[PDB]
């Protein structure tokens, strides 16, 4: 799981 | 910013989170096995929402983040508003000279764009910034060039 | 897809 905020 | 962007890498992107998640629609109904329509569509909205809600706070950062380095530079130094202002209120004339030179307007963009964790995060952001790019560059080397006399 | 618009 990838959001677009994370690093 | 906003402008640059198009529907087929955004909707890229999202079914690439869906395929992270492993939350797509044959694998989340064959899961939950009802037929409760009003749950199972309020997940996926939620789903969504968090989602659409990440993007926005992402976009803004990334929007204040270039808005920085323009806004230092206008009332002070070359090209400075007041200036102008008292120009205007005391006779009614600008005098203005310009010199076609690169400035700490254009070197802080460049030492900003090229190294943005953000743009190899989301393919949106960065096709984005480079579509969008020639214009910051030409702004800052409109900002940088002139200077109102004293 | 196009869209007016984009480009």
């Amino acid at each position: 799981p990838y959001y677009p905020g994370e690093a | 910013l906003l402008n640059a962007t198009t529907y087929r890498d955004l909707e890229a992107d999202w079914l690439g989170h869906v395929a992270a998640r492993g939350l797509q629609p044959q694998r989340l109904v064959r899961r939950y096995r009802n037929a409760r329509e009003a749950d199972i569509a309020g997940v996926a909205e939620r789903v969504f929402d968090t989602w659409r809600n990440t993007l926005r706070t992402t976009l803004l950062d990334f929007a204040h983040g270039l808005v920085a380095c323009f806004a230092p530079g206008g009332p002070s130094g070359p090209s400075s508003f007041p200036k102008y202002i008292d120009w205007l209120t005391c006779l009614g004339l600008v005098p203005i000279l310009r010199k076609r030179q690169e400035g700490g307007v254009t070197q802080g963009l460049r030492a900003f764009l090229k190294q943005h964790p953000l743009t190899r995060q989301l393919a949106t952001v960065a096709e984005a910034a480079e579509r969008a790019g020639p214009g910051f560059f030409e702004l800052a080397l409109a900002f940088d060039s002139t200077r109102v006399a004293d």
